[PDB]
RNA sequence: GAUUACCCCUUCUACCUUUUGCAUAAUGGUUUAACCAGAAAAAAUCUAACAAAGAGAACUUUAGCUAGAUACCCCGAAACCAG
RNA sequence: GCCUAACGAGCCUGGUGAUAGCUGGUUGUCCGAGAAAGAAUUUUAGUUCAACCUUAAAAAUACCCCAAAAACCCUAAAUUCCAAUGUAUUUUUAAGAGAUAGUCUAAAAAGGUACAGCUUUUUAGAAACGGAUACAACCUUGACUAGAGAGUAAAAUCUUAAUACUACCAUAGUAGGCCUAAAAGCAGCCAUCAAUUGAGAAAGCGUUAAAGCUCAACAAAUUCACCAACAUAAUCCCAAAAACUAAU
RNA sequence: UCGGAGUACAAAAAACCCUCCGAGUGAUUUUAAUCUAGACAAACCAGUCAAAAUAACCAUAACAUCACUUAUUGAUCCAAAAUUUUGAUCAACGGAACAAGUUACCCUAGGGAUAACAGCGCAAUCCUGUUCUAGAGUUCCUAUCGACAAUAGGGUUUACGACCUCGAUGUUGGAUCAGGACACCCAAAUGGUGCAACCGCUAUUAAAGGUUCGUUUGUUCAACGAUUAAAGUCCUACGUGAUCUGAG
């Protein structure tokens, strides 16, 4: 080995830390998505006409 | 036939904390058909020989030299028959206890 | 085949991995000016680019991971002395010879 | 019982002639390693199956980099029999940011920095 | 299924009879016969 | 798959069912047409109303209530009973 | 037995869409994940719980895991438990069913015949459109679509078939002492000395006891010489063939 | 049904119409309280420990003890008791409140998940060879035999296993016609003999062709009469019932 087994304690711990709070992050972000008048009065536009 | 009934499930009986576990007071640390661990420094023994946490701490295993009670017959009786160097060791778990016995506040100033 | 010899070459086993072969942009405008760049080696570099990183970073991390350990190899030399300094000065022993 | 396998150490004791041999220097062991699965992990036991999973070595045939570490050491002595592992060498030395685009690994192991010019 | 010590002799698993055909005895071979020596 | 070329060449052990396992020499079918078999809203989730209250009476409520939408097959005994 | 072509109890209608843990059947397309058994049970042709698993939802640690640690006579492969580290998983909450009639391979055992494609548990594995001619389970292989590109994997005739050992020469105490009808080198018991350059109170055959053939002994010479070999089945043998032009 | 040891070698768990011991309680007085943190165990039901705090008692006094101590046990409902309880070889021991035979007169649903025929696996039993010679053979192991054992094959018998078939693979012996093996009964060619000759007894090679007629048995075998150059051993779904027979 390049390092010793006591020379690698926690030698990236910051960045293991890290990683699992953007893991949980990602998950604690999933709601429900949002919803616009675009698209409820948007459908109004199948019956749009040429007169 | 001949044999029969020798049908019966096991009694789990098996350490349950390990050296270096975390433990509440009450929790049962071992349980066993013989005495195999020997309770140590706060760990209760309970009647069916199972030993339990007294303390709320950290669960050590340890060999340590076995004084018998000199109410027990058989204990001394073993342990007198020994060419004069020897000494019985055994088998113990304590548990180091954590949290400090309690604490001094400030309740009011008069 | 002929990957044996490929590879004591120090080219790619596979005539399609990395070689000028592959990495070159295979038609240009008659004009002269380049093409559209191709998705293949789009996906190439940014993966090369990937790995690269990952290298510094692991590279870094073990640096910083032994230093950290001379560091504290240090401070604790310098704990043995710090109780040395701060020490009383010892007499009861040594006052009577 | 098929089981796990313990792997004495005297395995791990290096001979001075290996050195010679596999192209170690016998004084400074190397930084990085790069890892390829060789094999695959069907037919061998689910612990291989995780350990090669998380060495990031899913897919094969493809490189993949690990510090030389004991921790890391630990899981590749597991699942030696399904992978290649060779030295990460650097002739021109680490990448700079300017260099990352151009950074392209060669089959002998060595990363180039300097890939393409003109 | 059989037991682990048989009469038969008992066929190996493929793999197990590569390893036993790898790890075979090699003899040195001396690069000039100590006979057709002097 | 092809091929200038129908074959000739090459590669593929029908399909359902049942099974640890079916090319199986295990089940079923000559073929065509027409008929021939998943059904319910207690709790839940989703959408919406109004919200300490909600429901067009009767009830339910320590965010609930009200409404809507989401769900559970077909053929077959030997028998038994009455006239 | 017979009671309108089927009577261990007629026929018809109604009860009736009797009831079947048992068999059969169950109709558009495409996509996401995805299951082999612990417990009870008139139960083992079935259910209902666990463990897995699926759909949502909340979280936080989840595997992997170095010392340290877990028994008293002997005792293996190894478990348990845990930081670091590599990863992204795991746990709860709310909804759900299916499944619970199992195969072979390797390993530890038991039963049997140290029999089974046998049976019963425990650990692991597999169920290719590639390979092992054919092939479920062995081996290679993280299963997408289109190419009239490329590199690799496992993988294809297995060795042996071996046993030659020959010349030359033989006379002396003496039928050594015993037991026995006879024991003369050679039913048996005991000594095992001694002439001749050289030949045992004799290693095999032989005789009723001999006589008689050979061995070891001289001399004569001298390639090498320890062991090793093992019949067969029922429709018709079963690719064809081939000891060298360079092959990690 | 319950427990202890092995199986199950070191955390737990772990099967068998597996190997072995036990339990369905005694004896005794120390008559062994209330309440509650935390746990063990676990599908559920059941089981287990247990600090602090109360109350009992020396006036800061809570583990009933022994017999391997582990097991000495039983849910609901319902009955008896009146204050607080007791009640099942419900031993098929998760327990139906109370029910036996027999069917070849049988029926239906299924099952090759499971037997009888046949196949297949295996080779205990069976059959072949070789290996080894103590011994039989007056002497002499191997002319002819050969104990104790050894190695390997064959796949007839009886089993063993339950893998194909139960929406049918119709079963004993005959008849007819036979296909095949060789482990040869006859015919041919030889080696050895305890082969003079005639007979024989063994062994080698050879499978083109042959291998009878009757009395009794359903019979295959078997016994008997008469013969033959001989009246072979077997395999073919114990060949052959969409060719026959039907005694069994
Ligand atoms: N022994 C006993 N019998 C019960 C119990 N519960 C119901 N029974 C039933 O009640 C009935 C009492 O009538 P018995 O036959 O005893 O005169 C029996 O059929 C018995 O089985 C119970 O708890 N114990
Ligand atoms: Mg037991
Ligand atoms: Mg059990
Ligand atoms: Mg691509
Ligand atoms: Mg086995
Ligand atoms: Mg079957
Ligand atoms: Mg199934
Ligand atoms: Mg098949
Ligand atoms: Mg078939
Ligand atoms: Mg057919
Ligand atoms: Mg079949
Ligand atoms: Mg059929
Ligand atoms: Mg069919
Ligand atoms: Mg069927
Ligand atoms: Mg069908
Ligand atoms: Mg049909
Ligand atoms: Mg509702
Ligand atoms: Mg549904
Ligand atoms: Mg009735
Ligand atoms: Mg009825
Ligand atoms: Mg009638
Ligand atoms: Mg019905
Ligand atoms: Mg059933
Ligand atoms: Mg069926
Ligand atoms: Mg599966
Ligand atoms: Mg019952
Ligand atoms: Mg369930
Ligand atoms: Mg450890
Ligand atoms: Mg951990
Ligand atoms: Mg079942
Ligand atoms: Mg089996
Ligand atoms: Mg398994
Ligand atoms: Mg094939
Ligand atoms: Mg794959
Ligand atoms: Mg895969
Ligand atoms: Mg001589
Ligand atoms: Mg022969
Ligand atoms: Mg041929
Ligand atoms: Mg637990
Ligand atoms: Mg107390
Ligand atoms: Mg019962
Ligand atoms: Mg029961
Ligand atoms: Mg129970
Ligand atoms: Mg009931
Ligand atoms: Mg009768
Ligand atoms: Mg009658
Ligand atoms: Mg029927
Ligand atoms: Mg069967
Ligand atoms: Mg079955
Ligand atoms: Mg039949
Ligand atoms: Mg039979
Ligand atoms: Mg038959
Ligand atoms: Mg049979
Ligand atoms: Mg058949
Ligand atoms: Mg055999
Ligand atoms: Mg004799
Ligand atoms: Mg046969
Ligand atoms: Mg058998
Ligand atoms: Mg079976
Ligand atoms: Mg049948
Ligand atoms: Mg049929
Ligand atoms: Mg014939
Ligand atoms: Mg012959
Ligand atoms: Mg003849
Ligand atoms: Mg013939
Ligand atoms: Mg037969
Ligand atoms: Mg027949
Ligand atoms: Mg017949
Ligand atoms: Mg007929
Ligand atoms: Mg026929």
């Amino acid at each position: 080995p390049f390092l010793t087994a006591e020379q690698e304690r926690g030698h990236a711990a910051v960045r293991r830390a890290a990683a699992f709070q953007a893991l949980k992050a990602a998950q604690a972000a999933r709601f429900p998505a949002h919803r616009r008048l675009e698209e409820q009065l948007g459908h109004l536009l199948v019956t749009r006409k040429w007169s | 036939s001949k044999n029969l009934g020798g049908k019966s499930p096991g009694k789990r009986f098996g350490i349950k904390k390990m050296e270096g576990h975390y433990v509440h007071a009450g929790n049962i640390l071992a349980t066993q058909r013989h005495f195999r661990w020997h309770p140590g420094a706060h760990v209760g023994l309970g009647k069916n020989k199972c030993l339990y946490a007294l303390e709320e701490g950290v669960v050590r295993y340890t060999k340590e030299v076995y004084v018998p009670n000199p109410s027990n017959s058989e204990a001394v009786d073993l342990v007198t028959r020994l060419p004069q160097g020897a000494v019985l060791y055994k088998t113990f778990v304590h548990v180091v206890p954590a949290k400090p016995e309690g604490t001094f506040k400030l309740v009011a100033m008069l | 085949a002929g990957s044996q010899w490929r590879l004591q070459q120090g080219f790619a086993a596979n005539p399609s991995g990395y070689g000028p072969l592959t990495e070159l942009p295979d038609w240009s405008y008659a004009d002269g000016r380049p093409a559209p760049p191709m998705k293949g080696q789009l996906r190439r570099k940014a993966q090369r680019e990937k790995f690269a990183r990952r290298v510094v970073l692991l590279s870094q991390e073990m640096d910083a991971g032994l230093q950290a350990w001379q560091l504290r190899q240090q401070e604790k030399l310098q704990e043995e002395e710090g109780k040395q300094k701060n020490a009383l000065k010892s007499k009861g022993a040594l006052l009577q010879n | 019982k098929f089981t796990r396998s313990r792997i004495p150490d005297k395995v791990f004791q290096p001979s001075p002639e290996d050195h010679e041999k596999y192209g170690g220097d016998p004084q400074y062991p190397h930084k990085l390693h790069i890892v390829t699965r060789i094999k695959s992990t069907k037919r061998r036991p689910y612990w291989e199956k995780d350990i090669i999973k998380m060495l990031g070595l899913e897919k094969a045939h493809t490189p993949q980099v690990h510090k030389n570490i004991p921790s890391v050491n630990a899981k590749l002595k597991v699942v030696k029999h399904l992978i290649r592992i060779k030295p990460l060498k650097l002739p021109q030395g680490l990448p700079t940011e300017e260099d990352m685009a151009n950074t392209c690994l060669k089959s002998n192991g060595e990363l180039v920095v300097r890939w393409l010019l003109n | 299924g059989s037991k682990a010590v048989t009469r038969h002799r008992r066929v190996m698993h493929f793999e197990r009879q590569k390893l036993m055909a790898v790890t075979e005895y090699i003899p040195p071979k001396p690069t000039i016969n100590p006979r057709c020596l002097p």
